[PDB]
Formats: structure tokens, C-alpha cells, sequence
DNA sequence: AGGTAGTCACAGCTGATTGCGCT
DNA sequence: GCGCAATCAGCTGTGACTACCT
């Protein structure tokens, strides 16, 4: 059996999420379980990665007027 | 100057709160104004604002305008003095100007009248009523090169010397590093030199009083200066140019910037002129009908300033033009002048007062402040708010729809980062079928679409997916302007694609509806023309967005000039019965066949 | 020389300041200016008006299938001419509208002249669905018009409306007598086209005193119909025109009254439809005919039933309420409450009526001269 | 096919701002509106496809 | 050269239809390590699965 | 440890060539 | 055979992406 965090998306950041863990962009292929389109398995060892990565993408498309 | 929140705050510096709101307005230290729009005396601030400062934005309450050394040399120019602009400044601040606002004013308005540019006989002469000021600038190097032979001593009278003809930009920009910035004042009214022409008006044309006010402003005490009038392609600007043509009464020079352009600036002479066609002449190389001898000429830019051979009669027409003077050179879409080569045209031809019209002032890499004194300061900014308000200008609802990424365009949308993935959220499937959706929506309500979308490549499957007209650009002349002369009045047909090409002033019919898909990245000024396009809730244009993607940030980087100017964008992120009909790309198969002719270009 | 290359008009020197801070005082007369926008007329135009006997003529050829307004030209027209009709009969109590439309080089006369609002309607709303076939023929319209409006009095305006969508038209005999018999009997025409001007509707206007225009688009047609809405001007005193009309009660039937009489009404008898089985209705003052609708001419007796109150709502044109004096307030020596609201009055100004010398505010003054149409002092 | 339809609807018209938008729809006023003037206010700020 | 430059590569991007590298895991025997744990070691990547079996 | 001339896309213009039409 | 219109070469504007020195 496999122990961790259930993460749910739109299939756009499950695709994100698919490509981090293909391209190696956290280091290693921490995500291993793929269940649906909009839903996968993570170890929550590194969840703290996978949020700022998330971060950068949606800031990095935005223009902050600051 | 202090930090507390990171906000600059100058709540000791402006303490002057006498008795006790009644004046509508905030000033700044460094140089900043808040006005009230919700005050009885809104008209008279505004009118006394817009002659001494530009704007920086005109939301519907607080507008907030900007002090530049520019703007008061405008407001100067006009019969306003220092003591009454200071004294009124004053009388409307409910918080008392800071004593850096003062001294920077006196600064700015001393220095205006010291140093005046003439132009004589063809030659270039700068004129200055105290004579210690040309001992001042004499040891200045730049300055030197342009007396020609040095120019001894030009006993005149008052002192003046003449300068080198084509250096006349660098002087110009030097003057105003010196703080003794040029002023051009063409006084019209008694020459008795050159010869002016029997042009005028039709008395059947009334103008608007925004009009009034801008050609007011243009001619404040009987003559006439440079300056930039800035006016919205739906409100009336060619009758502007025109009137200012017929006032000026001298020999006129039209600058446009398509071939196209020229025709339409002839057309609005000849409906608001009353001129003969000999004298009105078109020098763009398609019919000659003899420049020579002319009274208003109408040309193009990308033709006055060839760098390499040109044609035999052109030369000899451009010979003839580079030797008499020229009255009111008019030009069109001033916002693209500071060019390489559309600089040098200013310094090609010799004219006495040079009149800028625009729609879209705003450029990037920072230009606007050559212009400035390429031709002169900012005269007329119209407010669009109050200018729709009238109801002179449809009042378009602005709207940003952004459709979802499919799952078979994000993963290669985020594969890949070198340049290739432009295609990918044009393309959107998603967009596709909004795009589809507005269009059928609005042949069934009956509106006129224009769609705009550059990258024509991806335009080329846009357009013959759903059999309908669309402007390539390198296509031809006529057929260009058959398609848009029967796109307006035809019942059948009432939905067209440009690409690219609208983007300038054209002659592009009345319309309600306008989709942008996949614009440039951040041209505020396309942007703002496309806008310019619908105007003329009666119209309303929407644009169309990948989530996800560089074309958010694109789209919320280039509608800020709107946003200033006063137009909202709603957030639409769910259409209407979407699924109540079929659209294209309903199924997944079809979808990911796009992929492959999506990524076929393979541009390597 | 021009006006605007003169001097530059500096609008911000109107406001002064004199004690460092009267600058409010000053606004607060921009307030009173703000108010009395109006000319205190809600018209301000015609004050009186004539019976109109209108016949609207309809074109049914195949020029009505055009798609110039969408969805064609047929349903836009009938649109637009049912808003007609609504404003018309809003803007006069005692007009009436008959319909008639041309068709394969006849006419056919669609709706009686009468008053009836819903009828007239209704005949539009059945027609829009009418098969479109042949060409129109404008001198059997126009002779059917005036064989009808020949008998009616002299004090009623006769008017024929035609809407011509077609650019030509069949005469089975030379039109221009029939142009000059209409001239002869008083008969104003105007025609609205819609494809272009056409010789015959100029001259016809011309010549009959009409008004003969072409539309542009919808909006334009829409605004030409408006414009044709209003009646025409009227003499002070022409004739001795009367007519006997009478005024039905309103009498509703309830089962705890032992006078409760179920009746069907006389307009609804005429329909096709099962006639409304209702517990009342309008009575006629002369023959106690049950009617539903108003106002309605009796079918039975020939009377004509009005509603008095829709005579009453132009009574104001014929006494306009006369302008208060303006007076200011330290002028005015008496009571400082204003007669109307009973307001405090602090307004640099105070309106005096000339009858009964009250004290009204702005705001008094400007809804007696605007809604109320007659001084409240005065009633009294 | 017809399930490839549904599948793209689902996927399409529920992707990002649905799957928050929806819930607070669930858990949101559920009955009648504030005011009529909200209605017309709505009315007359929402474009004329979605007032159909 | 044009006229041949724009049908060269016709025939060359109508070849390609798959791009994407197939990333299904084919893991081979499993590992036994303590605490009834069990590894899985990808043979085209590398990836590793450990998982507790019951 | 952080910024600008080439380069690319997509349009414009003018300066020639260059095959097409013939009561 | 001559004349008009279609076509391309060369240059430029606009906006954005990218490889070596303070
Ligand atoms: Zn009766
Ligand atoms: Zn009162
Ligand atoms: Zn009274």
C-alpha cells in the first residue's frame, strides 16, 4: 500500500504537477502514483517544493502592479 | 520622505487646511495632483488643470493628474502667467502648496521666452531678446558646429545667429539640457513673405467644443505653435487637422502613415475644405498628379526619408519640396515618430509650426520624451469618460474572457520554452470554441465582429475552419478594400478577421464587436487602436485569453492605458449555454489531431 | 479672422475670494444654479389638438421580404407599428386607426376605423405571418380611404399613413385626379418609404399638404413614427364640433349583492373565441351593453364610451400654471416656512404665487410647475 | 463518440473555476435574492449572452 | 532554392507522429528491505517505489 | 553576482522586373 | 509589339527572446 497526500487539481496543474515529476525539476521522481485526471498521489516529504513551484508559475504569469 | 507603511506621506509638509474641504484638489511635494470630480466647481479645475498639467488617470471619482516641466512650459505658452497660476494653484489646494512646488514652477516658468526658434528665407535662425544668454551657450561644443562659417557675430537689429539645417535636432535637445528650452510660434497673421493660399472651410462643418477648446488652445494669442492634440479615431481628428489647415491659411504638408491614410486625408479636405483638386496633389508614387506647384501636399513617412536611390520624377519632387517653407505640417499618428528614419523627416523638410494627431500617445522603449521636443509639448489630452458620457463616443463594455487550458495544449505548452509555444495558446481549443460561440452570438443578435489576431499563420486555420473572410495582409490592394467596402453594407456577411493590419488608422466601417486573439505582448498602443476601431451600452469588445500562460500577463500589462483612460474589464470565466449548441472541437480526437499540424511548423 | 484663435478662454476665473474661505458661499450658488434645468413644460410644444381619423396602408409585396431590418421588412414594420399604435392612442383620447393593406395590385382593409386599442393589435400581430405576393397598388388604398373618410365631419383632421416598401406601383387609372380630388376633399397624406424616394409619394405630399420621408435605418423609422404621433395644430375656434359620447361606470358583480348579473360581453361576442363569462364589466349609460375594453364605441346604440379620466389628464394644457415670482429671502418679510412641504427656508431665493402670495421652496416650485400643474395655496 | 462528448464537456467546461465556484453554489443563499435592485443592477452589468 | 526549401520539409514533419518517450514504469523484481518494506526500481529511469505490502 | 545588439515573427513602404491582354 | 497590373528585393517599424563583461 502506498502512504502520503491525496492532492486535487484541474487537469492543467495535474499536467504541471506530471511534468515536474518528469522533467526531475524537485530533484527525483517523488511523484509516483498517478490515480485520475485531476488527482494524484504525493509523499508529503517535499510538499513545501511542490507549493513553491506552484507559487512561481501562478506569480510568474501575473504582472504584479507593486 | 518617511516609511512607516512604505507609503510616502506629506502630512507635515501640506498643512494648509484653512476652512475647510471646499477646494477639490491635493498637491504634492515632488509633484503630484488629486482632483475631486464630484464637486460643484469640477468644470472650472478641470479646465484649469488640463492647461497646466497632463493627465495620468481619469477614473470616474479621483482623477489624478501629473506636473512636468513640459506642462508648464505648455501652460506658459498660453497667455497664463506665473503670479496667476500660482495664485490659483493656491486658491483651489485645501491643503497649501509645498515650497518645492513653488520653486520648481518659477524654475520651469522663467526660462521660456529667453531663446526662440525662426525660420527665414529657408535658413534657420534662433532669436533671443537678452543678449548675455548667447555668450552663455557659446562655449557650449555641440552648439558651435552649427554656425557655418562660425557664424562671426550675425550683427542683426536682440542678437540671433544662424544654425546648421540638419543639426537642428541636436540643438534642440541640447536647449533643453541647458534649461533653455525652444519655442516654435508661427505668426501667421502678418508675414507678407510667403505666399498663403485661398483654402477655407466650408461654413456647413460645425465641431464639438472639446474641439473648440484643443484649436483654442492651439492658437492663444493669434498665432500658432507646435504641439500634439490627442483624440480618440471615432471622435472627430482629421476635422481638427483640417480646420487647423484652413486657419493657418498657408501651404500644407499631411504626413500619413499607410498609402491608404492619404487617400482619407484627401477625401477630408475635399468634404471640409472646399479646395480645388489642382492644388491638392498625393506624392506616393502611384498617379503624380503633379506635385509641383501646389498648395496642400499629402504624403506618406517610409518615403521622405529614403536612404537609397530613388526614383527619377520622385527626386525631382523631392527637390522641389526641400526648397520653400511649409505652413501647419501635419502629422498623422505622431506616436510612432521617434523612428531611425521618421526622426530625420522633421529635419528633411523645413515647416514653421509642426501639428502632431494621435489617438494612442502611449510607446514603449521610453520614446514619448524625444517627443517632447521632436515637436513640441502635449497639448490636448481628451478626458474619454465624460467624451462617452456626451454620447458623442459609443460606450463600449469592455470585457477579458480567458478560457481554460485543454490538457493536450498545456503539457506542450509547458514542454517546450524556446519561442515554440506561441502557437500553443493561440490555438487554445478552448478559446477556439469561445471565439466560435461570440461569433454566432452576435450574427444571430446582428453586430458587425472585426477579429483581430496577429501570428496569421495560426489566423490561416482560424478563419477557413469557419469559411469565413479574413485579411492576410500580403495579399493585394484591392482586394483588401473590396472585402472591407462590403463588409459594412451587406446583410450576408457581416463578421471579418484582420491580422495586424487594423492596427493603424484606416478606413475600417463602423462596427459593434471586437475579439483580439493573441495580440503582440505588451502593446498598450495596439491594444488601445483596436479599441479605437469599435468606438465612434451601444458597441462592446471582448478579448480572449489562454489561463495559465504569458498571455494573462500580457493581457493585464497592456490594458493599464485603458484603465488610466477609465475603462474597466470585466472578468467573464463561464459563457452562457456553451454547450446549448454544437462548436467546433466538441470531441478529444480532433483536438489531439491539432497538436500535430500545431507543432508541424518546426521553424529549425 | 475665427473665434477660437483669439484669446483662450480661462473659465476658472469666475471664482474670488475675498475673506479666505467665501469660496464655498460661491458653489452654493452653483447649486441653485444647478437646479430649474427645465423650461417647466414637459412638452413645450403644441397646447391643444384635433380628432384624427388615421388609416395606415400596408405594403404586402415581395419588396417586404427584404432583409434590411431584421428580420425582414414586413416584421419590423408591423413591430413598429404596433409601438404606433400604442403611443398614438396614448397621446389621443378620442382618435381613431383603420388599416389597410395592398397586395397583388389590390387593397384590402385589414381593421374597421375604430378606437380600439387591442383590436388593432391584434389584427397586426395575425397579419405578420400574412403571405407577401404581388405588387402594392397605391390608388386602390388611397381610393378606399378616401371613399371611407369622404362622410366623416369637417372638424376631424382625416390623415392616411402609407407605408411604401415597394418602388413601384399598378394605377388602373391616372392617380394624379385622384391627387386632386383628395386635395379637394381635405385629405392630409404622408408616406413612408423604405427602399428610396419615388416622383409620385413627392408630389402626392406635396400636393396634399403631407409630409413624405425615407428611412435611413430602424432607429430613423422609429423616430418618423413619433414624429407623425403627435396630432397636428389646431385653429382657436373652428366649427361646432360636438359629439355624444357617454361615461360607463366601472360596476363589477360580487355574489353578496343580490344585483349580481352575469353577462357576456358585446365585444366579445364578435370573436372567434369563446367569449369571456365574466361577473362584469363597463356599462353603457344608454343601453346597459356590457363592454370589457374602453374606450370602445357601442356596437349596439352607436355611443361612444370614454373614460374620463383620460380626457381630464390634458385639462392642464388648457390652464398653464403661471410662473411664481422670484423674490430673495431678505426681501421677503414674513413667515420663513415654505406653504407646500413645510419646510425651513434657507434658499437664497423664495417663489411668491401671485394669487394667494404662499411662500414656495425650489423644490416646491418646481414640482407644482412640473407634475402637480396647479398651485396648492390656490385650491384652497 | 457519445461519451467522448461528455468527457470533453466535463473536462472543458469544469476545468479550473468550476470546481471551487460550484461547491460555494452549494453551500450559497440558495433562496430568493436581496433586493430587486441587485437584479437590476446584475441585469444591467451582465453582457447579452449571458442574459440568455 | 525557395521552391525547394517549402516541400522538403513536407515529406519530414509527415514522418513523426509520436514524441513523447513512453514514461510507463516497468519495474522489475521487488526488493525486501526491514519493517515489511518493498521496493521497486525503474528499468528505464530509475524511479523508485517503495511501498509497505500487507 | 546583474543588463543590451543580433535574431525572429509580421506588417508597412517604395524601387525595379515580368508575364498577360489585342475592336 | 506596346501598355497596364501583378510580383519580388530591399529597407524599416514593433515587440519580444537571447548570449558575454563591470
Ligand atoms: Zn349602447
Ligand atoms: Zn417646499
Ligand atoms: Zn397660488
Amino acid at each position: 500500500v502506498l502512504k502520503g497526500v491525496l492532492i486535487e487539481c484541474d487537469p492543467a496543474m495535474k499536467q504541471f504537477l506530471l511534468y515536474l515529476d518528469e522533467s526531475n525539476a524537485l530533484g527525483k521522481k517523488f511523484i509516483i502514483q498517478d490515480i485520475d485526471d485531476t488527482h494524484v498521489f504525493v509523499i508529503a516529504e517535499l510538499v513545501n517544493v511542490l507549493q513553491e513551484r506552484v507559487g512561481e508559475l501562478m506569480d510568474q504569469n501575473a504582472f504584479s502592479l507593486t | 520622505k518617511v516609511d512607516e507603511y512604505g507609503a510616502k506621506d506629506y502630512r507635515l509638509q501640506m498643512p494648509l487646511k484653512d476652512d475647510h474641504t471646499s477646494r477639490p484638489l491635493w498637491v504634492a511635494p515632488d509633484g503630484h495632483i488629486f482632483l475631486e470630480a464630484f464637486s460643484p466647481v469640477y468644470k472650472y479645475a478641470q479646465d484649469f488643470l488640463v492647461a497646466i498639467a497632463e493627465p495620468v488617470c481619469r477614473p470616474t471619482h479621483v482623477h489624478e493628474y501629473k506636473l512636468t516641466a513640459y506642462s508648464l512650459y505648455a501652460a506658459v505658452s498660453v497667455g497664463l502667467q506665473t503670479s496667476d497660476i500660482t495664485e490659483y494653484l493656491r486658491k483651489l489646494s485645501k491643503t497649501g502648496v509645498p515650497d518645492g512646488i513653488m520653486q520648481f514652477i518659477k524654475l520651469c516658468t522663467v526660462s521660456y521666452g529667453k531663446v526662440k526658434l525662426v525660420l527665414k528665407h529657408n535658413r534657420y535662425f534662433v532669436e533671443s531678446c537678452h543678449p548675455d544668454v548667447i555668450q552663455h551657450l557659446l562655449q557650449d561644443p555641440v552648439i558651435r558646429e552649427c554656425r557655418l562659417r562660425n557664424s562671426e557675430g550675425e550683427a542683426t537689429e536682440t542678437v540671433s545667429f544662424e544654425v546648421k539645417q540638419e543639426m537642428i535636432e541636436e540643438l534642440q535637445k541640447r536647449c533643453i539640457h541647458l534649461e533653455y528650452p525652444l519655442l516654435a510660434e508661427y505668426d501667421f497673421r502678418n508675414d507678407s513673405v510667403n505666399p498663403d493660399i485661398n483654402i477655407d472651410l466650408k461654413p456647413t462643418a460645425v465641431l464639438r467644443p472639446y474641439q473648440e477648446k484643443s484649436l483654442r488652445k492651439m492658437f492663444g494669442n493669434g498665432r500658432a505653435r507646435s504641439g500634439v492634440i490627442v483624440l480618440p479615431c471615432g471622435a472627430g481628428k482629421s476635422l481638427v487637422g483640417v480646420t487647423a489647415a484652413c486657419t493657418v491659411r498657408k501651404r500644407c504638408l499631411v504626413l500619413g502613415n499607410s498609402a491608404v491614410s492619404v487617400e482619407q486625408w484627401k477625401a477630408q479636405f475635399k468634404m471640409w475644405s472646399t479646395i480645388d483638386d489642382s492644388q491638392i496633389c498625393r506624392f506616393t508614387s502611384d498617379a503624380k498628379d503633379k506635385p509641383i506647384g501646389c498648395s496642400v501636399a499629402i504624403s506618406t513617412y517610409s518615403m521622405l526619408g529614403h536612404t537609397t536611390k530613388r526614383s527619377w520624377e520622385a527626386e525631382r519632387v523631392m527637390e522641389w519640396l526641400k526648397t520653400q517653407e511649409w505652413g501647419l505640417m501635419i502629422l498623422d499618428e505622431v506616436h510612432t515618430i521617434p523612428a531611425k528614419m521618421f526622426r530625420r523627416v522633421l529635419t528633411i523638410v523645413q515647416a514653421h509650426c509642426k501639428l502632431g494627431l494621435t489617438a494612442t500617445l502611449v510607446r514603449e522603449d521610453d520614446k514619448i520624451v524625444d517627443l517632447n521636443f521632436l515637436i513640441g509639448p502635449k497639448l490636448y489630452e481628451a478626458n474619454w469618460m465624460e467624451l462617452q458620457n456626451n454620447g458623442y463616443i459609443a460606450k463600449v463594455q469592455c470585457a477579458e474572457v480567458w478560457c481554460p487550458m485543454s490538457p493536450e495544449f498545456y503539457r506542450e505548452y509547458v514542454a517546450i520554452k524556446t519561442k515554440k509555444r506561441i502557437l500553443l495558446y493561440t490555438m487554445n481549443p478552448n478559446k477556439f470554441r469561445a471565439c466560435q460561440f461570440l461569433i454566432k452570438f452576435h450574427e444571430r443578435r446582428n453586430d458587425k465582429i472585426i477579429v483581430f489576431a496577429d501570428n496569421v499563420f495560426a489566423l490561416k486555420e482560424y478563419a477557413i475552419r469557419l469559411n469565413k473572410p479574413y485579411i492576410y495582409g500580403p495579399t493585394s490592394q484591392g482586394e483588401r478594400m473590396q472585402i472591407l467596402q462590403n463588409f459594412k453594407h451587406n446583410p450576408k456577411i457581416n463578421t471579418i478577421f484582420i491580422s495586424k493590419v487594423g492596427d493603424t488608422s484606416f478606413d475600417l466601417p463602423e462596427a459593434n464587436v471586437l475579439i483580439q486573439i493573441s495580440s503582440h505582448g505588451g502593446s498598450r498602443r495596439q491594444e488601445a487602436q483596436r479599441l479605437g476601431r469599435v468606438l465612434r451600452y451601444n458597441a462592446f469588445f471582448y478579448s480572449l485569453v489562454s489561463q495559465d500562460t504569458q498571455e494573462m500577463a500580457y493581457s493585464t500589462k497592456r490594458q493599464r492605458f485603458l484603465v488610466d483612460q477609465g475603462y474597466s474589464f470585466k472578468v467573464i470565466t463561464k459563457l452562457a449555454g456553451m454547450e446549448e449548441e454544437d462548436l467546433a472541437f466538441s470531441t478529444k480526437e480532433e483536438q489531439q489531431q491539432l497538436l500535430q499540424k500545431v507543432l508541424a511548423a518546426t521553424d529549425l | 479672422t475665427k473665434r477660437w484663435e483669439g484669446g483662450y478662454e480661462r473659465t476658472w476665473e469666475i471664482l474670488k475670494e475675498d475673506e479666505s474661505g467665501s469660496l464655498k458661499a460661491t458653489i452654493e450658488d452653483i447649486l441653485f444654479k444647478a437646479k430649474r434645468k427645465r423650461v417647466f413644460e414637459h412638452h413645450g410644444q403644441v397646447r391643444l389638438g384635433m380628432m384624427r381619423h388615421l388609416y395606415v396602408v400596408v405594403d404586402g409585396s415581395r419588396t417586404m421580404e427584404d432583409q434590411d431590418l431584421k428580420p425582414n421588412r414586413l416584421t419590423c414594420t408591423l413591430k413598429l407599428l404596433e409601438y404606433f399604435v400604442e403611443e398614438y392612442f396614448d397621446q389621443n383620447p378620442i382618435s381613431q386607426i383603420g388599416i389597410i393593406v395592398t397586395k397583388s395590385k389590390r387593397a384590402e382593409k385589414l381593421t374597421e376605423l375604430s378606437g380600439n386599442p387591442r383590436k388593432h393589435i391584434t389584427s397586426l400581430k395575425k397579419a405578420v405571418d400574412m403571405t407577401c405576393h404581388g405588387e402594392p397598388s397605391l390608388y386602390n388604398s388611397l381610393s378606399i380611404a378616401m371613399q371611407t373618410l369622404k362622410h366623416m365631419p369637417g372638424h376631424t383632421s382625416r390623415e392616411v399613413l402609407i407605408i411604401f416598401s415597394s418602388l413601384t406601383t399598378c394605377d388602373p387609372s391616372n392617380i394624379y385626379d385622384l391627387i386632386k380630388t383628395l386635395k379637394a376633399a381635405k385629405i392630409r397624406v404622408s408616406v413612408i418609404g423604405l427602399s428610396a424616394e419615388v416622383r409620385v409619394c413627392t408630389v402626392l405630399a406635396r400636393e396634399t399638404g403631407g409630409t413624405y420621408h425615407v428611412i435611413l435605418d430602424e432607429s430613423h423609422y422609429k423616430e418618423l413614427l413619433t414624429h407623425h404621433v403627435s396630432p397636428p395644430p389646431a385653429s382657436s375656434s373652428s366649427e361646432c364640433s360636438l359629439i355624444r359620447m357617454g361615461f360607463p361606470q366601472h360596476t363589477i358583480a360580487s355574489l353578496s349583492d343580490q344585483d349580481a348579473k352575469p353577462s357576456f360581453s358585446m365585444a366579445h361576442l364578435d370573436g372567434n373565441t369563446e367569449p369571456g363569462l365574466t361577473l362584469g364589466g363597463y356599462f353603457c349609460p344608454q343601453c346597459r351593453a356590457k363592454y370589457c375594453e374602453l374606450p370602445v364605441e357601442c356596437k349596439i346604440c352607436g355611443l361612444t364610451l370614454v373614460s374620463a379620466p383620460h380626457l381630464a389628464r390634458s385639462y392642464h394644457h388648457l390652464f398653464p400654471l403661471d410662473a411664481f415670482q422670484e423674490i430673495p429671502l431678505e426681501e421677503y418679510n414674513g413667515e420663513r416656512f415654505c406653504y407646500g412641504c413645510q419646510g425651513e427656508l434657507k434658499d437664497q431665493h423664495v417663489y411668491v404665487c401671485a394669487v394667494c402670495q404662499n411662500v414656495f421652496c425650489v423644490d416646491c416650485d418646481v414640482f407644482v410647475h412640473d407634475s402637480l400643474h396647479c398651485c396648492p395655496g390656490c385650491i384652497h | 463518440g457519445t461519451s467522448s462528448q461528455a468527457e470533453a464537456a466535463r473536462i472543458l467546461a469544469a476545468s479550473w473555476p468550476q470546481n471551487r465556484e460550484d461547491e460555494e453554489k452549494q453551500k450559497l443563499k440558495g433562496g430568493p435574492k436581496k433586493t430587486k435592485r441587485e437584479k437590476k443592477a446584475a441585469a444591467s452589468h451582465l453582457f447579452p449572452f449571458e442574459k440568455l | 532554392d525557395k521552391k525547394v526549401k517549402e516541400l522538403r520539409r513536407a515529406v519530414r514533419s509527415s514522418v513523426w507522429k509520436r514524441e513523447t518517450i513512453v514514461h510507463q514504469h516497468e519495474y522489475g523484481p521487488e526488493e525486501n528491505l526491514e519493517d515489511d518494506m518493498y521496493r521497486k526500481t525503474c528499468t528505464m529511469c530509475g524511479h523508485e517505489l517503495t511501498y509497505e505490502k500487507m
